[PDB]
């Protein structure tokens, strides 16, 4: 009767981690608010250039809190996939 | 007289007074006579011939006389050294012109394709090979495609793309190797492959998502194509585009057997393919009204992925959606391949009849941005499936829609999808924005990288590492601007008290 139905449908969706309630994780704030080295004006004055980066884990983390973890350790401290950083930007 | 008729009266002259020492000539004469010929039909005058001679000979493909020219050239002083020069200056000038007029953008890289072949092509017979020709040729053929900062990469991209896309005129593997080995010895010669990846992969997930390709084995050359000669985290993101393809294949079919064992009632066969956020490009979600019925199908797969994978989130993305409609018509009952956004504005013709823009805005939910476009075919392109009363060009506010009566296409299964594979002006701008915008902390993340590396480092004997390991070239403004960064932060130092030594500082 009606005029057109629906006989197939492809659906697209993307996936990312449920990280309680999506925070800076290394930081904990939140994924997308400065972060606490540039939320705090300490002798580091750069809060421009504070985005997401994501890794091959998959979780993002602000690029800054984490280019930081870096020094010391080198593994998605959440993951044990060693950081490899394949993304920035929110 | 000419050129190509002056070099063959010297072939000629050279000829006689050679067979000249064997007829009554002493052997030894030989060597200061011909000398001496030579240094007056070629050694005083190299310049002179090739500077009005040379040029008309290339852009004209005088193989011959280009031949006979390398041999002779080649006997002189400094002939086959003159030679290349002007060759040279001669690639870069017609080179230049390719790639310079954004006006002729379209025929870029297939006219780039094809010199390289008619330069080769004279190298092999022409030059008999000589290797020092191929490294100018090479050298300087990588000096005038980067006097073009971005596009050559974006267009070679875009070039690929149509390569791969849905169609006839590829229906040879042994040749699309071949089209494809060739693009990609232009590739090598590019400076900012990162803007390749860049449009490449927003080409590919387009071409995953929507529509097929080619072939798949042959999709995936190209890849393993790129891994060769560029890196294995150049092509990281892409090889994993592909697997979620493969994820999202094997979780379909579970959810399948699963929802075998229900006595079923849906009417619609969904499938759903699942990305991983971060290897894909960047989407943009958007709020639309879906049908009842689908919101149902949606959430029973939510609830099947969410559990069975604990500790994941989705998100809908509506813009890639797609979907194939079935139409009851007159004299016909065609189905269509129409994407989400197409498939709501439709649907409401089934209840309805007879609607205006905005009215349709309202009941589905799209944007003016797209609703237009989306709206654009439907009607206006190819003018077939509804009708716009106020009939123009474009999408105003009050134009209605009617559900048109036509039909006489001798198909079933049309393709209205040709809108969803289309990079409008805005998506370019934005995917140059997220590369630029991008390029700042590659350049940051990778001074950090080889700081460690080797504690303490000159500075221009850093810069020249960059220009090894990063895909792109990296003002000195912006380097300056980096280190900065990296000194406030403390990542780290100019010590030893010499503004050109930098220590790590861990
Ligand atoms: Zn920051
Ligand atoms: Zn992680
Ligand atoms: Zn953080």
């Amino acid at each position: 009767k009606k005029r057109f139905e629906v006989k197939k449908w492809n659906a697209v969706a993307l996936w990312a981690w449920d990280i309680v309630v999506d925070n800076c994780a290394i930081c904990r704030n939140h994924i997308m608010d400065l972060c606490i080295e540039c939320q705090a004006n300490q002798a580091s004055a750069t809060s421009e250039e504070c985005t997401v980066a994501w890794g091959v884990c998959n979780h993002a983390f602000h690029f800054h809190c984490i280019s930081r973890w870096l020094k010391t350790r080198q593994v998605c401290p959440l993951d044990n996939r060693e950081w490899e950083f394949q993304k920035y930007g929110h | 007289r000419e050129v190509p008729e002056y070099l063959n009266h010297v072939s000629k002259r050279l000829e006689e007074e050679g067979d000249r020492v064997i007829t009554y000539l002493d052997h030894s004469t030989q060597k200061p006579l011909i000398a001496c010929v030579e240094k007056q039909l070629l050694g005083e005058h190299l310049t002179a011939i090739l500077q009005k001679g040379l040029d008309h000979l290339l852009d004209e493909n005088r193989v011959p006389d280009l031949a006979q020219m390398y041999q002779l050239f080649s006997r002189v002083r400094g002939g086959q050294q003159a030679l290349l020069q002007h060759w040279s200056e001669y690639i870069k000038t017609f080179g230049t012109a390719i790639v310079i007029n954004p006006e002729k953008d379209k025929d870029m890289v297939q006219d780039l394709l094809d010199f390289k072949d008619k330069v080769d092509h004279v190298i092999e017979v022409c030059f008999q090979k000589n290797e020092r020709f191929v490294n100018l040729m090479k050298e300087s053929f990588e000096t005038f495609i980067n006097k073009r900062p971005n596009k050559p990469a974006e267009l070679i991209a875009k070039h690929v793309d149509s390569k791969l896309r849905a169609g006839n005129k590829e229906a040879t593997d042994e040749e699309l190797e071949r089209t494809l080995d060739k693009i990609m010895i232009l590739f090598r010669f590019i400076h900012g492959k990162d803007v390749f990846e860049a449009f490449y992969k927003k080409d590919l997930a387009k071409r995953l998502l929507v529509g097929k390709s080619a072939s798949v084995d042959a999709e995936k050359s190209m890849l393993s194509k790129l891994k060769h000669e560029c890196g294995a985290a150049f092509t990281s993101k892409l090889e994993g585009m592909f697997k979620d393809m493969e994820l999202s294949k094997d979780i379909m079919v579970h959810f399948k057997q699963h929802m075998q064992n229900q006595s079923d009632s849906g009417p619609i066969d969904l499938t759903v393919n699942i990305l991983t956020m971060g290897y894909w490009p960047t989407y943009t979600p958007m709020e639309v009204h879906l049908t009842p019925e689908m919101i149902k199908l949606q959430e029973v797969f939510k609830a099947f992925y969410l559990g069975k994978h604990s500790g994941r989130k989705l998100q809908w993305q509506t813009t890639l959606g797609h979907a194939v409609l079935k139409a009851e018509f007159k004299e016909g009952k065609k189905e269509f391949q129409v994407s989400l956004f197409q498939t709501l504005v439709l649907l409401m013709f089934n209840e309805g009849d007879g609607f205006s823009f905005e009215e349709i805005k309202m009941a589905t939910g799209i944007e003016d941005s797209e609703l237009r476009r989306t709206l654009q075919s439907l009607a206006c392109g190819k003018a077939r499936v509804l009708i716009k009363s106020p009939k123009g060009k474009e999408v105003e506010d009050g134009d209605k829609f009617i559900f048109n009566g036509e039909f006489k296409h001798k198909l079933f299964r049309i393709k209205i999808n040709q809108i969803q594979m289309k990079e409008t002006v805005e998506e370019q701008v934005s995917t140059t924005e997220r590369v630029f915008q991008d390029r700042q902390y590659q350049i940051d993340a990778a001074i950090v990288r080889i700081m460690k590396m080797r504690k303490t480092l000159g500075h221009n004997l850093l810069v020249s590492e960059l220009y090894n390991q990063l895909k792109f070239p990296v003002k000195p403004g912006d380097l300056k601007k980096r280190i900065e960064s990296l000194i406030d932060r403390d990542y780290m130092e100019r010590d030893k008290d010499n503004p050109n030594q930098y220590h790590y500082v861990a």
